[PDB]
RNA sequence: GCUAAACCUAGCCCCAAACCCACUCCACCUUACUACCAGACAACCUUAGCCAAACCAUUUACCCAAAUAAAGUAUAGGCGAUAGAAAUUGACUGGCGCAAUAGAUAUAGUACCGCAAGGGAAAGAUGAAAAAUUAUAACCAAGCAUAAUAUAGCAAGGACUAACCCCUAUACCUUCUGCAUAAUGAAUUAACUAGAAAUAACUUUGCAAGGAGAGCCAAAGCUAAGACCCCCGAAACCAGACGA
RNA sequence: CCGAGCCUGGUGAUAGCUGGUUGUCCAAGAUAGAAUCUUAGUUCAACUUUAAAUUUGCCCACAGAACCAAAUCCCCUU
RNA sequence: ACUGAACUCCUCACACCCAAUUGGACCAAUCUAUCACCCUAUAGAAGAACUAAUGUUAGUAUAAGUAACAUGAAAACAUUCU
RNA sequence: UCUCUUACUUUUAACCAGUGAAAUUGACCUGCCCGUGAAGAGGCGGGCAUAACACAGCAAGACGAGAAGACCCUAUGGAGCU
């Protein structure tokens, strides 16, 4: 196996001189192992990303998945772990930045078909991986403008060069 | 190897088989060339050329009677008794450049080799040696070694 | 992935071994000691190997001779069936004939 | 490669157990037809084309291109200052370190071919050096080599090895051919 | 393949030889072996080549590091920022001598 | 586990290459890099660009202030470039604005100026520097050297060859390096 | 099992390091990479010769836009051209065209006089002068 | 044929060959014609004659008869009285 | 960054040498593993067939008492395929082996399958200390995730300022007269998995009317070496056991 | 899975039949026929390949090749 | 008149486009001999190289989060009801 | 049964939650017409069409999947029976 993302939030920093930004605080926390699969955590997961920690949490807590519940208590506890070990001063001013599922380790089990034939089952697990950051969630990327677009284009009929010429 | 068949299957027949037609090596008809070859018998030739090229080289001695056993030990003549060998015929070849008296006994001459021996002066006797003999003779060590 | 993510253990060799420092020794014994043995009697090794190569049909061949008797029974039935394939592939079986 | 018996040997299809029952029909089942579960193609199987029993790799160079060898090599050792004739190995101490500072000394190689007519009579303060030395090897005459003078830098020979090695290798070429082998009497042969 | 690899446009370094030509090799280094057949070549190279191709490129550093090495190699550094790694193993002199002449005249 | 040596070196060599493109190395300077001899670097600098300089007057336009005092600070646990700077500077900025205004004779003053000042401009003196060995032979505290110290030791270099030269060797120079510019 | 393949990998990048910009399951899967590389190999080789097919068509056509903009054709401009005895190729005509068109202009003024000499020698059918463009310029 | 037989591990002879054919020691083979001792009635004596011939071999059954035979075939014979011993050799054969 | 990936040691193979193994107690041929009752029975018979003979029907090598040589000779034989003498001769403690898909099937004849005879596996990897579980280990197959997608087409190539657009281009292997073929095979990754030797010839050494360390060849030969002959698959046939 | 059980063994049965047959690079190279329980194969020839020795090889001109069309054979020059 | 090939010319370089088969030049790794010592050399060896056998074993995909599977109701969780 | 089919219930179904197979799969960025071609084309030529992407339904095609045609022919391949 490969268990790296427990040490990621062992990274000490060296000191910051006092005219620098104050660098956002970093949380990574993760279950593995969960009787799930990484196809229905993936959603769940992707539901989950970008918001803030409560926003986050009041979807989990109101989805209708097991792995809602599971997430749930993952943020939960990495909030937790924010502010309690990691020098966050507001337990609000969280964010996901990152939320994916990963593959765990299974099961193969015998499911006997008709006949005398069989087919083997897979005993599903997954890994649940998030990233909190202080802060409030980023702002959204916005739409592309009718301006955006035509200054793209305007541009690319001005970077036209004469082709195959001196 | 080739495409398909026997050959790139490594099958084909065994030599002489020629698909079908009675083979060549079977339809020559059977004559008895080879009868009874392992019963005839067989003399290694020396020549006078070659008895004379042996004494001027100082391999035979001339001031002793010549046998088997001094042309096998001047190493003029190889005699195999396994092959049938009843050992050395004295051949005419050179009977006109021989100028040697010695005392040769062999066990086949010709006129030709026996008439060169004796306008120089010398004595040919042809004597028969059995096979197990001829053995003897030729390799007279290793009859010592076996101590009968 | 089939490659090793480590080099292997180091492999030190001693050039000058007893043996390999007196490889070859004795090997011209005839021929510098008045031909009284053969490097042939020097070489050690399985009694029906001794001085003599063959191929590998030659070789079967010949250890049933000289030790098929004192053979354990698994391993001589495997000679006999080893002879047997052997003969069919070298009499019948080629591109060669 | 004459002395050489390889005992790699590996077992065909015929020798790994098992593997007599054809393992599923030939037909009916959408596999691949297989008589036997000890083919090569398959894991733990029998190896179609490998090493087989003891081999021997046995032959013979003629003696005289053998005899023709052991001159050309003793010749190249004199022809690149590599060949130092001696009167006797005998040394006044019994010592390796002195045999090496010697050999430093005389700009002989780091590796000494010492070569006495005798195994039996041998200096005993030589074979108090040659036994703990490793580079530095005594050898009687009758087991000069070509392999071990070209393992050697240096070949240090003496005068009865000298004239041993003259009239054993120069008997070749005045030879006959051998009637017999030369172990049973001759006239004129040790 | 070029729609697999990187490409580029025609150009000098700094407009050269608009005024003068300036020679853009700069550092040659070359690792031979004292006892390694792989350096028989570049040892004869060293004995033979290197004084007279330094003679006639002053403008070219040539260091010579004999060490043990089973690669003998050539590093071409130039003007402009670039290293240029080429092994010489088991190469003859007047290969050598080709293409340290190549380095020589390429930027 | 296969036998052998040769793989497992070159997968070696292989791993060492892809740690380097993740986790860069800092960039350092030419003269901790290990073949580097800087008497002779500076010998093929003034030969390749084919000008008899004189050494001591080339290595000392080479040498800054901030050398001198941090090897100073570097002693408690000589001349610098600014005389041949300035001088380098002067003859560069009448050279060139000689040649402009007899090339370009109905140019107006202002504009000779500023082709002048982008000559002899932060970006394309340290272009033309760090492209002919300027930086790899400048003494200095901070690599990669500051643009500001590599203007001043390049137009030491143009002070040095006019001092060891001419000022018309030295204006040759300056044509066959800044006017290409 | 006596020796095996220890380097398979590096044979394997050395073949894969090609496919890299493929899509799909090619770009990584050696069985069906080598098919696509030996194709993307094959395709370069054989692309050298319609490269320059197709740089010869884009001239013509470039060469016609011009000649057409100073009302000649190609044709007239190419053969009166060569009847001029000047022998610029396509590549620096096309280039002409495109960079000094007060050149290309003077050229289709050439060839267009070149046409008009031409058809004035047809016509007269006997020994007027030859035509002051249309004299050859003898090499021995 | 048998290329390593089963007790000595050697090759064999064609027994069928060595009944039939003559070889002599330059290399040549020698057979009888097919047909000679069998319906000499209906053959007039030309061919009657040209039955009786002692013939050559080809090159091709040659080397084929050469295969069938072991070492022992081809050796030098030196028989008391041998009808053969004239053409076991050949005299004034240019390429 | 998940799944993973890597790993040297269990042990094994071929030889040499050497003559191998049976009473703690108790139980065990009855339905073995059962303290304890009127019986008695008793061992010895040429293998055959596949296969080769291009079918097949006589026939078709199978250690039998140290090497070699005589000799693939005499002999035998649908005188075919093939088979094949004798007299006589004189004869220890290693590894250019394997290293977990290898080497024993073996971690084990266990699990598991079969009424039975019988068939028959898989796999393990820290460190000096785990009475140090420590976070600096990470980098690498396919599969996924980080990060769905944008006219058009064997998915590339020529290019290009520009990923596409433009132009050009009928996957591969086998098989065949001829395959884009809508003929075969293939999801993909990793490992495993297929050319064995004679007769001669030729080349290169040695010696040379002789060559070879007995035997054999020799009207320039003889001695030595080098260099050439695959893998999987029936339906069957026969022998002996096990099953109502 | 009984037109003759199953298991082990002989057994690596045999298969003129299908399938498969693993690094790089250059070079020469396309098949008149005859036998054959043979025509799904083989053997000989032809063609092809390599290495040696020697002298002609292709193209061709007059003259020339039977009585009851196009062309060829032969063939010195070249 | 022009366009139009790998034909021919031009600048430079040339052993560098047939099946079966046949000739040759090289050669990855491994082991051994002697070297060499950030990975090589000269030779000797050999289980010496896989995009294909409905190949063998192991991993993971696609089909597919598809087919399919399951617990009578309320309640104090005592019980009762259908 | 049919003319001639309709209505309702239950199963299945579809949506939500949990669990989770199988055959199949060279790679696919997987359109229509006519023509062509190993003679019946998504992929070749000429034309036409064409932002992207789920869910449900259907069975005209992918000479659709399965089963190395059961028919016919061959093999100096088997076997049963007379
Ligand atoms: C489908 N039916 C009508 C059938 C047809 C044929 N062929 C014909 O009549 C001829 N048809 C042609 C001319 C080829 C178009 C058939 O040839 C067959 C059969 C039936 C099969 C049944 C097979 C079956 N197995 C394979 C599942 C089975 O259980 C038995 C059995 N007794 O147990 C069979 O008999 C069976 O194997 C069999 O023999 C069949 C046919 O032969
Ligand atoms: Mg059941
Ligand atoms: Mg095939
Ligand atoms: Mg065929
Ligand atoms: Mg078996
Ligand atoms: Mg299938
Ligand atoms: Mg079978
Ligand atoms: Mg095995
Ligand atoms: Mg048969
Ligand atoms: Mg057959
Ligand atoms: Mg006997
Ligand atoms: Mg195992
Ligand atoms: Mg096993
Ligand atoms: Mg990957
Ligand atoms: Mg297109
Ligand atoms: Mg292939
Ligand atoms: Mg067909
Ligand atoms: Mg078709
Ligand atoms: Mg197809
Ligand atoms: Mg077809
Ligand atoms: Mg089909
Ligand atoms: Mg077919
Ligand atoms: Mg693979
Ligand atoms: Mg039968
Ligand atoms: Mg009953
Ligand atoms: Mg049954
Ligand atoms: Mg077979
Ligand atoms: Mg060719
Ligand atoms: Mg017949
Ligand atoms: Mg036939
Ligand atoms: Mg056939
Ligand atoms: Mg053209
Ligand atoms: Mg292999
Ligand atoms: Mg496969
Ligand atoms: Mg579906
Ligand atoms: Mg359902
Ligand atoms: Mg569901
Ligand atoms: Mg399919
Ligand atoms: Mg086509
Ligand atoms: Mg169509
Ligand atoms: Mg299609
Ligand atoms: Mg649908
Ligand atoms: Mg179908
Ligand atoms: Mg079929
Ligand atoms: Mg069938
Ligand atoms: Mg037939
Ligand atoms: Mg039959
Ligand atoms: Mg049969």
């Amino acid at each position: 196996i490969s268990r790296k993302w427990e040490k990621k939030n062992k990274i000490v920093y060296p000191p910051q001189l006092p005219g620098e930004p104050r660098r956002p605080a970093e949380i990574y926390h993760c279950r593995r192992q969960i009787k799930y699969s990484k196809d229905k955590m993936w959603y769940l997961a992707k539901l989950i990303r970008g918001m803030s920690i409560d926003q986050a949490l009041a979807q989990l807590e109101f989805n209708d998945k097991k792995g809602a519940k599971i997430i749930k208590e993952v943020l939960l506890e990495a909030q937790d772990m924010a502010v309690r070990d990691h020098n966050v001063e507001f337990r609000s001013n969280l964010y996901i930045a990152e939320s994916t599922s990963g593959r765990g380790q299974c099961l193969k089990r015998i499911r006997y078909h008709g006949r005398g034939r069989f087919g083997i089952m897979e005993k599903v697990y997954c890994h649940y991986f998030v990233k909190l950051v202080e802060g409030p969630p980023p702002p959204p990327e916005p739409p592309k403008t009718a301006v955006a677009h035509a200054k793209e284009y305007i541009q690319q009929l001005r970077s036209r060069t004469i082709v195959h010429t001196l | 190897r080739g495409h398909k068949g026997e050959r790139q299957r490594g099958t084909r027949p065994r030599l002489g088989f020629e698909g079908g037609q009675t083979p060549f090596y079977i339809r020559i008809p059977k004559y008895g060339f080879n009868e009874g070859h392992s019963f005839r018998r067989q003399y290694k030739p020396l020549s006078l050329n070659r008895l004379q090229y042996l004494i001027d080289l100082g391999r035979v001695d001339p001031s002793q009677p010549i046998d088997l056993t001094q042309l096998v030990n001047g190493r003029g003549v190889t005699i195999q008794p396994l092959k049938r060998d009843y050992g050395v015929q004295l051949v005419e070849e050179g009977a006109d450049t021989f100028t040697a008296k010695v005392n040769i006994e062999v066990q086949l001459a010709s006129e030709l080799a026996i008439a060169a021996i004796e306008k120089n002066g010398g004595v040919v006797t042809t004597a028969f040696y059995d096979p197990r003999s001829l053995d003897i003779v030729c390799k007279p060590v290793p009859f010592f070694l076996r101590g009968q | 992935i089939g490659i090793r993510l480590t080099l292997p253990p180091p492999k030190v060799v001693d050039r000058w071994n007893e043996k390999r420092a007196m490889f070859g020794v004795y090997d011209n014994i005839g021929i510098l000691g008045n031909f009284e043995k053969h490097p042939k009697e020097l070489i050690r090794g399985p009694i029906w190997l001794r001085g003599w190569k063959g191929n590998e049909l030659q070789r079967c061949i010949r250890k049933r001779k000289m030790v098929g008797s004192r053979m354990f029974a698994d391993d001589l039935h495997n000679l006999n069936k080893r002879i047997r394939y052997l003969y069919k592939h070298f009499n019948r079986h080629g591109k060669f004939r | 490669n004459f002395k050489r018996i390889s005992y790699a040997k590996t077992k065909t299809r015929a020798e790994v157990r098992g593997g007599g029952r054809k393992p599923w029909p030939q037909k009916g089942t959408g596999r691949a037809r297989h008589g036997s579960i000890r083919s090569p193609l398959w894991r733990g199987g029998g190896v179609a084309h490998g090493p087989r029993g003891p081999t021997s790799y046995y032959y013979m160079l003629p003696m005289k291109v053998r005899a023709l060898g052991l001159k050309v090599a003793l010749t190249v050792k004199l022809a690149q200052d590599d060949l130092h004739i001696m009167d006797s190995l005998e040394l006044p101490t019994g010592d390796p370190q002195y045999l090496t500072e010697l050999a430093h000394y005389r700009r002989w190689g780091d590796s000494v071919l010492l070569v006495d007519l005798t195994h039996e009579e041998m200096p005993q303060s030589i074979v108090e050096a040659t036994s703990r030395l490793k580079t530095f090897n005594l050898i009687p005459a009758v087991g000069l080599n070509v392999h071990s003078m070209l393992k050697h830098q240096t070949l240090v020979l003496t005068l009865p090895t000298v004239a041993f090695l003259e009239d054993k290798l120069l008997w070749q070429d005045s030879r006959y051919r051998p009637l017999y082998p030369f172990s049973l009497p001759y006239s004129d042969f040790p | 393949t070029a729609r697999g690899t990187p490409s580029r446009f025609l150009a000098s370094v700094l407009h050269n030889g608009l005024g003068r030509y300036v020679q853009q090799l700069q550092r040659l280094s070359f690792s031979v072996s004292r006892d390694g057949a792989s350096s028989r070549g570049a040892r004869e190279f060293v004995e033979r080549e290197v004084i007279d191709f330094a003679r006639r490129n002053p403008g070219v550093v040539i260091y010579v590091n004999s060490r043990p090495c089973c690669v003998p190699r050539v590093v071409a550094e130039y003007l402009n920022g670039a290293v240029r790694e080429e092994s010489i193993h088991c190469k003859s002199v007047e290969e050598i001598s080709t293409l340290v002449q190549k380095l020589a005249d390429q930027s | 586990v296969k036998k052998g040596f040769r793989a497992a070196f070159r997968f070696q060599k292989e791993l060492e290459r892809q740690r380097l493109l993740r986790c860069p190395p800092p960039p350092v300077r030419r003269s901790e890099k290990p073949n580097w001899d800087y008497h002779a670097e500076i010998q093929a600098f003034g030969h390749r660009l084919q000008e008899n300089f004189s050494l001591d007057l080339l290595k000392t336009a080479f040498v800054n202030s901030c050398y001198i005092k941090s090897e100073e600070a570097k002693r408690q646990q000589l001349k610098s470039n600014q005389e041949l700077s300035e001088q380098g500077t002067s003859f560069s900025q009448t050279c060139l604005t000689q040649f402009l205004e007899d090339e370009y004779p109905d140019m107006p003053t202002e504009g000779i100026k500023n082709l002048v000042d982008f000559l002899t401009g932060e970006e394309v003196v340290c272009h033309v520097a760090r492209n002919l060995a300027v930086e790899q032979l400048t003494l200095s505290e901070e690599f990669p050297v500051p643009p500001a110290v590599l203007q001043q030791t390049f137009f030491a270099v143009i002070g040095a060859l006019l001092q060891s030269s001419g000022p018309e060797r030295t204006a040759l120079f300056i044509r066959d390096f800044l006017i290409t510019q | 099992l006596r020796n095996r393949v220890t380097d398979r990998y590096f044979r394997i990048q050395e073949v894969l390091k090609h496919a890299r910009h493929f899509r799909g399951r090619k770009n990584r899967c050696y069985r069906l990479a080598v098919r696509t590389v030996i194709r993307a190999f094959v395709k370069c080789t054989k692309a050298r010769y319609l490269k320059k097919k197709n740089m010869r068509t884009l001239w013509i056509n470039r060469i016609t836009a011009a000649s057409q903009e100073h009302g000649l054709k190609y044709p007239a401009l190419i053969g009166n051209l060569v009847k001029c005895q000047v022998e610029l190729n396509r590549k620096v005509l096309a280039d002409l065209a495109i960079y000094e068109p007060k050149t290309f202009k003077s050229l289709a003024a050439l060839a267009s006089r070149r046409r008009h000499e031409g058809f004035a020698a047809a016509l007269g059918d006997g020994k007027e002068p030859e035509g002051i463009f249309s004299r050859v310029v003898q090499y021995h | 044929l048998t290329y390593f037989s089963a007790r000595k591990g050697k090759r064999k002879t064609v027994k069928a060959v060595i009944d039939r054919f003559l070889r002599l020691h330059c290399g040549l083979w020698v057979r009888r014609k097919a047909g000679y001792k069998k319906k000499l009635w209906k053959k007039t004596p030309a061919r009657k004659k040209r039955l009786r011939e002692f013939v050559f071999c080809n090159k091709t059954q040659s080397k084929l008869l050469d295969k069938m035979t072991t070492s022992f075939w081809k050796r030098r014979n030196w028989y008391v009285d041998d009808p053969y011993q004239k053409y076991h050799d050949r005299t004034n054969l240019k390429v």
